[PDB]
């Protein structure tokens, strides 16, 4: 018969052995469900999936929830197929888990709507769709030095507490009610606090009603964190490749991915790689990352932050995901402490993407006219330290001058950002950018305090708050 | 010409002690980035060496 | 027994009873359709290494010998296509046609097999081509910093080598595909793609391929290096291979060494490298130059792998993004890059205008370094910092320019012999730009010379020329 | 008797032996088998003894590729250690680890001597220990670090920093004088490189009296293992039978250690420091401890060695220094500077410059050099800041010194013709001696910096800066 | 933080690869199942309460640390105490830099709101 | 121990290099074969400083109190022998030899001291 | 440190447990085990006295290794030469700044200690 019993149990890990020729496909779930016939046990209902073939009619097993309660010689059902979860129209408003069962307590799904598994391969080289036009956010350091690919990809790299999650916020807020098209949102390791707290944000928003969600969250066991962004990812594809829409996709921490599948590589029995590392971590970030591609059917657009674990961005995560990304922010927690929000550190931009066509003539000269000044300011941070401004050159004391005045003007006040502070916040378009960025390094606003250009939105802004302040 | 260089001593010896006290402080910085480098080459050596011996 | 059954199955990987004439490295195929190679053959189980999607894989099932080490097609069918590591197409436009095969494992020419590098390739960049030239049958290092332009440099000496009779091999390692799409849509365009062949690993692919891409590539180009040919090959994320191989030992249960890293991991590059080389006369005359491609983070060159392949190779390109953001580009430190051929790898007439160009360069950035806490300079040290000044400036380019080497010439010889010295260092581009407009116009006496003779034109003709061109610009 | 293959894995392969007759350790193996049908290859490969594991089991390590094997095949113990061809014949040849030659002209006679690769290191009676200075031409050493003749030379220094360069220009400045024969072994570096210094010997005229040795970075580890074993044993033979002067040429020792730390692991040793092999110094020891001259004869081994990332406490390169009567150590911050051959003046502690021999004339000179590009290293960070105007009176009298002291170090080369656009140039003791003196005395203090780049006599130098318009 | 040095001292025995610092993978997902289970719960299930208050000690000020790193990714904000700060007399030593609370703020009072701006 | 139990006294013990009975822990850890934690230290380390330092108490029937010398591995404070010996440290007291030449005996500096206990 | 590493090789072979670089957990018992058999015996055992000068080579001025910070806890003090002293003109070159005697004082004659505390 196609029934199992449970052999050994380690934590998330759990071994099966089926009868000779029967054994299940190397995705396929299990399903263990067990009424507590006595006292000395409880009840059970727990899914699986499948993992390695171990020889001698045995298989290793991921446990999707917590396995507390197991006990040697239960038994296990193979359900055949992969695990799989609703999609299509049927699953916009609704919040969902890892399993693909609605926790908005709005009711269940039918038995009989359509649900597509969550293993599949990636588009093939034919269908790919290789396009570049620009995606404009109205925040002024991206726009200008990190531009945002049409159906490409995104990644917001930083630590701890630095402005990745009111970034993406800011994001939600100033694309998803403009886009028209079907959204997702993929909540893998995060606060379950900021789950209901999106939630509510997006149900006044009405945005709710195409946007809504899958949520595995820090309190889950390591086999849901594995899993739940392969699940948005279906739902995402569904409307990606069947009703030709262009489909965002947000995820608010990759990072948290690996980690889960490092937290399970030890008990699967795998040697552990650089920094305990699974081996197979490059290949994993792969094929999950491969599926997240525009076609000629439609697009994707995905904005991905990415938790960089110390300080560190050598770390073998962050630095594996360096290579799937189209565009990427490196948050800093220097300028963070600063005071300088969204804390975005202007050089690593994927400032190869923005370069050659669409600011190639107008924007591309301003654009590096900033880099070119922040280089040649940080390269004399280090004797500024010692000795202050007073040994310079006079023409290396007017780089210091605008430099400052730059970097202060790189930052800006969040919508998302006046529950904090009752300053409301600011969309400025990229030609004022441009503009702006244009007359400080001619020279036009040299006279302002530094001051003036903190927290702002258009360079009129700047001499606005300076006339305020006395100037 | 007396006020001046009277001036020039007092000026040289406020940049001087400033100067000084930037430098203890950063050395002072550095000098806990070396310890934590120190540190965690040590850690990143022996659990490579365990590792492999652990595998054999 | 010809034939084995499955023990164990995971990640790629899968372990065999049986098999008893199996070879080292052979080819076996499973009851599924997919194909694997046998790796390790211990006392009573063989590992195998499966080159295809391993989820129809079951314990139990049956696995055949086919009697072929691994092995590649190779044949004048794979120019055009685009190609899996096994040489099936990827691109749509149906079966490639071969007609025969080569080993993907096989021994590099031997001492006595070779020859001395001594004809060029060039990129059309003229900082490659002055400082650290490239000959054909060497082997360069392109190492980056992502923002910087690495990725283009090979591109564009490929796109570069349309009229000059090689044969090309793109190798895409570990890269995501629609930037594997792009650059085939990029050799399209410029029908490079026309000699282009180009073969695939995408980082949704097993770790297996991606170990066997570079091997695949260099033994399609060795069908034509030993025919008589000449074949440009670029690897791309060698990194990424690495990566893959060291995922394999691991899943083997090799125990690791440094980092994670097998102690294999020099070696695997080495095989790789070695194979390119310029062949005898005796040999047939053809060649295999080899470009590998590494990106770094934040420009550590320290990185393992990175130095492993810098120590294999004839040289290496280092382009730094403090240079990139401060106005050189292409960011090339002068210092940091070298080639081991330098000299026999340029026409005459480029080693009689810059043989002194790269060290003189790099004394040039000492000098600047020193100078500027240096309270007092003298007439000598102040005319080497102009004229170092000057050559900072004309080594910047655009990208996607190419030069013809006979300009490139021309324009070091104005440089090298003074009659740049009365310009504006803040004129030079433009003065160039204008030059190469007059040379057009006026001296295609001298173009032609250096064209056919690969020597210099008449050192007073070329005076006269250039000082007419000087006595029409009209400076800033 | 026959053996039969059990596992193979890469480089490393199991026989079994069966009625008792183990081979001993070090032993050679042979595996030649024609196929049997068309799904075989047709195999000749040589293995070399390492371990003796219980059930009549040996392990081996292969010194080709390992390709082709099948679990079954018949291995022929050959009885001894890998024996190569001494003598004559070996002059003017080229050949691989096993000792076949690998040149086109021909193949050695099979009665040909042929002496075996392993053997003990020579006793304390029978050790040679005097000193004699060698003249290599080039201006640091001979100042800095001069070369003892029958004794030990290391040239330290990591990744592209001009090792294979000088070693090629030792080679020209001193082959051709040298009354003997010369020896040269390759060992894990460039085909290319090989083929190029073959070249030059053949037309230069020195290969008549040369034996080469390669293994090179596309072998196998056994062979770049044992590789310079062969070479040493070629020299060997000329050191004892004949009583001659030996030059023995190594490049890159390190590959040897490499390659053992490559297979230890398939061995089934643990992890040493840094993740290399236990035996490290051990196997170490036993080559270097072979290379030494003794009352019969002499050797003088040049050895290029390996430092992994400028890290000069890596084990490998730590323990090399304890074998080296000189050294010379390359520097990254010269190369980069432009400084070659980019010798670091202080590291080679001249030992040779131990006191008596230079010590009336050139050790005054040397050492009063050294003292003045000491306290220059201690002026760089004080220069950058406060330095260039304090300094600017008392210590830029040293700095100027300095920057030209350290420019005159530097010299061009005859065979980096192809990196410099000139020829080469070869200094005597005598006036490197004389021009430092000047030098330090003052002489040259007018002339401007740049004019001592990459000259021989300070005559050129006087020459350039005319030339410059001084 | 001494719970994390205790929790590593027994993977380390049962052999499990350790990682960055020599703690287990899993050193993130032992706060985070703790962490989590502080809440407001809403008027369905009852309206109660649980706050949540952990300590860790830092070494020097460091605070980019991987513990002190993971802690500040799981909690709603932190208030730094600074050593030299308690040392010159200042003992409630809080750092008003460094320190912050993400959802605190929308429960102060309001005549307490009204002053602490300009505070 | 007996003397604060048996006595009902106030007992001292002197404890000469703290560090060398945790580097006594780290050798006898290798030798058991354990994984090592942290800068190579015995996975324990915390465990065995607190079992050892646990058992220095007052009573209600009499106390000890130890005077311990710590040897700072590297002059680094946060390595971890010295973290978790100071984790346990009521008080402090360092010598100068300054004051030891300016003859001022006993040549004690203690600031660390003050904060706590007094 | 030669003595050591060959002892290190022995266990590796050996397959014992390995330690900080690969050393056993008994290094440091081996060289205290040799380095205090040097004593000054009491004159009721005879007066004799055996006194041990264990030599080290560094690469640079780095004493950090493991082996010699073992043999630097277990001797009673160490010289120190320095090659920036060296090329500076200043021979045998010791930093006696960084150097240390422990008996010190006693070890010298009355003459001698009447006259180097002022040097
Ligand atoms: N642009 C901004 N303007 C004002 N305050 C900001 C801004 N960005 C971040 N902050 C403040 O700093 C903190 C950053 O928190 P945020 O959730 O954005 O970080 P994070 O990187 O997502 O962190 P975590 O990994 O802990 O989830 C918040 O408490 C917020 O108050
Ligand atoms: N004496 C020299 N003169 C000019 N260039 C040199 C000299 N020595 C080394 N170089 C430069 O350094 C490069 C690398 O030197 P190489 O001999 O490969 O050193 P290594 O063997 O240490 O890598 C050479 O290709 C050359 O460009
Ligand atoms: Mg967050
Ligand atoms: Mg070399």
């Amino acid at each position: 018969m196609t029934r199992g019993r449970v052999i050994q149990v380690m934590g998330p890990v759990v071994d099966v052995k089926f009868e000779n020729g029967h054994l299940p496909a190397i995705y396929n779930a299990l399903k263990i469900q067990h009424k507590a016939r006595n006292e000395n046990e409880v009840d059970i209902d727990l899914t699986l999936e499948v993992a390695l073939h171990l020889g001698d009619d045995t298989v290793r097993t991921i446990a999707m929830a917590s396995t507390d309660g197991l006990i040697r010689g239960m038994e296990v059902i193979d359900t055949g197929a992969p695990i799989s979860v609703p999609v299509g129209e049927v699953t916009l408003g609704r919040v969902f888990n890892v399993l693909g069962e609605p926790i908005d307590l709005e009711g269940d799904i039918p038995a009989d709507a359509r649900r597509d598994p969550i293993h599949r391969p990636a588009p093939k080289f034919e269908e790919l769709a290789t396009e570049v036009e620009i995606l404009e956010t109205g925040i002024k350091v991206v726009d200008l030095l990190a531009p945002y690919i049409k159906g490409g990809k995104i990644g917001l790299f930083g630590g701890a507490g630095v402005g990745k999650t009111v970034l993406i916020q800011e994001l939600i807020h100033n694309i998803a009610q403009e886009h028209g098209g079907i959204s997702v949102f993929a909540g893998v390791g995060e606060r379950t606090r900021e789950g209901n707290d999106l939630y509510h944000e997006m149900k006044d928003s009405g945005v709710i009603s195409k946007t809504a969600m899958v949520f595995g969250q820090m309190n889950e066991p390591p086999g849901a964190r594995m899993r739940v962004a392969l699940t948005g990812l279906t739902m995402a594809e569904y409307f990606r490749d069947e009703q030709g829409q262009d489909v965002l996709l947000f995820i608010d921490n990759i990072f948290r991915f690996t980690q889960a599948g490092s937290e399970v590589s030890a008990l699967l029995g795998r040697m552990p790689s650089a920094v305990g590392y699974q081996p197979t971590l490059a290949t994993e970030m792969g094929q999950l990352q491969e599926r997240i591609t525009s076609t000629a059917k439609g697009s994707i657009t995905s904005i991905q932050a990415i938790y960089v674990p110390a300080d560190d961005y050598t770390d073998p995560a962050p630095a594996t995901t360096f290579s799937h990304l189209d565009a990427t922010t490196n948050l800093e927690r220097k300028l963070a402490e600063m005071g300088i929000y969204p804390a975005v550190d202007p050089l690593a931009s994927t400032s190869r993407a923005l370069a050659p066509e669409i600011v190639g003539e107008e924007h591309y000269q301003v654009a590096r006219k900033v880099q070119q000044t922040l280089q040649r300011y940080k390269e004399l941070q280090d004797i500024i330290a010692i000795l202050g401004m007073d040994e310079l050159s006079d023409e290396d004391k007017l780089v210091v001058h605008r430099a400052r005045r730059i970097q202060f003007f790189l930052s800006q006040n969040f919508h998302v950002a006046e529950q904090f502070t009752g300053q409301p916040g600011s969309y400025v378009p990229v030609k004022e950018t441009v503009r702006g960025f244009k007359e400080i390094l001619e020279g036009k606003y040299d006279h302002l305090p530094e001051d003036a250009f903190r927290l702002v939105g258009r360079i009129e802004e700047v001499v606005e708050k300076a006339k305020a302040m006395g100037v | 010409l007396l006020d001046a260089k009277a001036s020039e001593h007092a000026a040289r010896m406020t940049a001087m002690k400033n100067a000084t006290d930037n430098a203890n402080e950063l050395i002072r910085t550095l000098t806990l980035s070396y310890n934590r480098a120190r540190q965690a080459a040590i850690t990143q050596e022996i659990t490579e060496i365990v590792a492999g011996a652990n595998a054999l | 027994s010809d034939v084995g059954t499955v023990i164990q199955v995971g990640d790629g990987i899968a372990r065999a009873h049986g098999l008893d004439n199996v070879m080292s490295g052979e080819l076996v195929e499973f009851a599924n359709g997919v194909m694997g190679m046998a790796l390790n053959l211990e006392e009573n189980n063989v590992g195998i290494v499966i080159l295809g999607p391993y989820t129809g894989i079951k314990e139990g099932d049956e696995v055949r010998r086919t009697g072929r080490i691994m092995e590649v097609p190779v044949g004048e069918a794979l120019i055009g296509r685009v190609v899996n590591p096994l040489g099936q197409p990827v691109d749509g436009l149906g079966p490639v046609e071969t007609t025969e095969t080569r080993p993907i494992e096989s021994r590099a020419p031997g001492v006595m097999d070779r020859r001395s590098v001594h004809e060029p390739l060039q990129t059309g960049i003229k900082a490659i081509d002055a400082l650290v030239p490239i000959g054909r049958g060497q082997r360069e290092l392109i190492i980056g910093d992502r923002q910087t332009g690495a990725a283009s440099v090979a591109i564009d000496t490929i796109i570069n080598q349309k009229d000059q009779n090689m044969i090309s091999i793109y190798v895409a390692i570990g890269q995501k595909e629609s930037t594997v799409r792009t650059v085939v849509e990029t050799l399209r365009k410029h029908g490079a793609l026309d000699y282009t062949i180009v073969v695939t690993a995408s980082a949704s692919q097993p770790a297996p391929l991606l170990f066997l891409a570079p091997y695949a590539g260099v033994a399609m180009g060795e069908y034509f290096m030993y025919k008589g040919k000449h074949v440009l090959v670029v690897y791309a994320a060698l990194s990424k291979q690495a990566a893959a191989y060291r995922e394999l030992s691991l899943l083997l249960r090799r125990p690791p060494g440094r980092e994670a890293y097998p102690g294999d991991i020099f070696y695997l590059h080495s095989r790789l490298l070695e194979r390119a080389a310029k062949l005898s006369d005796a040999k047939g005359g053809g060649s295999l130059t080899a470009l590998p491609f590494v990106e770094t983070q934040a420009g550590d060159i320290s990185a393992y792998i990175p130095t492993n392949v810098i120590s294999i190779t004839d040289g290496q390109i280092f382009l730094q993004s403090d240079l990139f953001f401060s106005g050189v580009r292409p960011a090339i430190n002068a210092g940091l890059s070298v080639s081991r051929v330098g000299g026999a790898a340029q026409i005459k007439a480029m080693k009689k205008v810059a043989g002194t160009l790269r060290l003189d360069l790099a004394a040039y950035r000492e000098l600047e370094a020193f100078a500027q806490f240096g309270s007092d300079l003298d007439k000598a040290t102040q005319a080497k910092l102009a004229r170092g000044a000057r050559t900072v400036e004309v080594l910047k380019q655009d990208l996607h320019q190419p030069i013809p080497v006979e300009k490139q010439v021309l324009i070091i010889y104005a440089l090298t012999r003074g009659f740049l010295d009365d310009i504006p260092v803040e004129d030079v581009r433009r003065f160039e730009k204008e030059f190469y407009l007059f040379l057009d116009q006026n001296g295609q006496h001298l173009l032609e010379h250096i064209r056919t003779t690969k020597d210099l034109p008449n050192e007073d003709d070329l005076n006269k020329a250039i000082e007419a061109f000087k006595k029409t610009f009209v400076v800033s």
